[PDB]
């Protein structure tokens, strides 16, 4: 249910921070249209992060994916693209999205 | 991480872009379309990933054609790119 | 540089490893035949961890100027590991498995 | 993650195995494969699409050689990958298993 | 060519396809497929890692509707790719095949 | 430009067919989405001659604006028809032409 | 059994017949370290072939599907030192050239 | 096709090719890399990203090594396959081109 990463606070590692959700959301179900959605997402809340250390955290939960970025042209993509959205200020980033 | 590749004739640029277009590598896509900036075709078939910060270069050199009479076409575009493309409601703007 | 994990100790969960040490193996530069030398290594590693839990499973990829040092902490896979990584070691207490990769 | 397709006509049984054979997807394997070696009938698998396997694939798959010899069959292993014939070399299981690509 | 994956839980059967569904092996698809809908068991088949399928696949498919109704089962489609939807959208088929 | 294949009226070669029609149609710029409409229909022409027949031809006709597919000796039709941008049909054995206009 | 294509001498159709040839080895059986040498193979004689024509083209490949062996002739110095070192048995025959050469399984 | 990705820093040049190096692209990576080897700086070719690559491909490459000695410049090439150091090999290339 936990999942945790670290990465640091650079652009490089945004491509692996995609590539572990793109695994941990490939073993929902989530199909690959929405693996890819939830890459955009993910990979914007972490963008928007480093911009030092980055925390990543994926709680997987029975129908629930969430990820939990801590250490503006974005934002609006997460909230279109994702079912949930909060934020709290340092700053950190939540992320909920529903199943199909 | 990235490839991009130019070619000039006809004083009328062909760019093909192949890779990842996210946070690290979107300052290189600014800095190598900039000296073309201040006639572009871009050619998209080969991206596999954006984000915002690939379209804020693209809005910045958008800006930079629109300012110094140029042109900017964007072409074969994946229909899930494209239709992000409308998501952010620039297919209207920038093809 | 260093990239930190933690998992649940659950077999489902030793792809999602392979997955981020496969990108990190490829972004630094290793061969095709390396890079899946270190997914058997690692994914040995942690099968061992998730057997001898039942739990939660920690690593920590340390990305080296010039090798990759891989630290996994809570039997052919030993001999596994031990011939496709270029140094190994272990402790335990729980235990921990340290082995490192030479970058060419 | 990984596809076991079982075709058996009288007494030779092909799989197919396609995906990534570990820790969480081996007692897949082996739940496919242990009826059919009990069934002392001709086993030929084809590892063509393994994307990747460890010792957790090697020993279902040396398990599933002693249920055959075990009950009066055969085992055949086919169409490896270099790397994988590389793998059960290394383990010293190419001597023990018939192996081709 | 094609892998078929057939597990059967709480006398629910799921298989999942992988590859290529066309006319060469649709007749594979139909010998794997009828035996377990002939007996009116509740089949669940996942398309997530079909990478082509034409009306042959279309055709096999609602074969074994067909057996299934009347042996007395379901048929559920799920994990399908954005284009395999449209092809059953298109064809009109959408109408009766379940998709999910 | 005009690009011409046979291959033995068998199921098995279907799949070589489409190899090379991605490629014929990769080639002049036709989308990831174009290109898998494309190889339907031409494969659902295949099909309807290996269920005919034997060799199959096919013979791409790759033009300027259009790409030309013809396939020699109820259900698929519509998705040849509804996928191409213009299909023909003759007889006597039976032919297949279709064309998409790459735009 | 014989497949058969045709291209223009052109190197755009180059690519075409390496893509084909993929499909028609990896069916057959090779190995991907035999199926990448099967390409460089029927790639050179295509490149000698476009390259010949060049002065004057059409190019006719086919390629023969055996049990043991995939049989590949094109008609119309470095890519002929590939060729024959890459494949099992090659032939050359002039009238412009036909090239023929198997590789076994 | 083929992605031809020149960047120029401090005449320390990095060429990036991806993709097919066939009859059809070589030329095209001829093009685009002769003007390097006219300034004859040091360039490192990586083929990391190469996924064929035909005697047409080691003829650019021969071409270009001539010309960046010429001009008194580097040339090399990294990092390959071991199946496309193999092909070098075969070549007799393997022993005058860097890798």
């Amino acid at each position: 249910d936990y999942i945790e990463m670290k990465v640091p606070a650079q652009p490089e590692y945004v491509g692996i921070i995609r590539l572990t959700l793109s695994g941990v959301a490939s073993r929902m179900g989530y199909t690959y249209d929405e693996i890819e959605d939830l890459k955009i997402a993910v990979s914007e809340a972490c963008t928007n992060a480093v911009q030092g250390e980055v925390s990543i955290r994926f709680g997987v939960f029975e129908d629930r994916l969430e990820v939990i970025v801590a250490d503006g042209l974005g934002l609006y993509l997460m909230e279109t693209l994702m079912d949930e959205v909060r934020v709290q200020n340092g700053v950190t980033v939540a992320m909920t999205k529903y199943l199909n | 991480n990235i490839n991009v590749d130019v070619k000039q004739n006809e004083n009328d640029i062909q760019v093909n872009i192949a890779g990842e277009i996210d946070v690290y590598s979107a300052p290189v896509l600014r800095e190598k379309l900039v000296p073309l900036a201040e006639d572009l075709r871009i050619c998209l078939k080969d991206v596999s990933y954006m984000d915002s910060t690939g379209l804020g270069v693209f809005v910045g050199t958008f800006k930079m054609v629109k300012k110094q009479g140029g042109s900017l076409k964007l072409e074969n575009l994946s229909e899930r790119l494209i239709r992000l493309f409308d998501i952010t409601g620039l297919k209207d703007i920038i093809d």
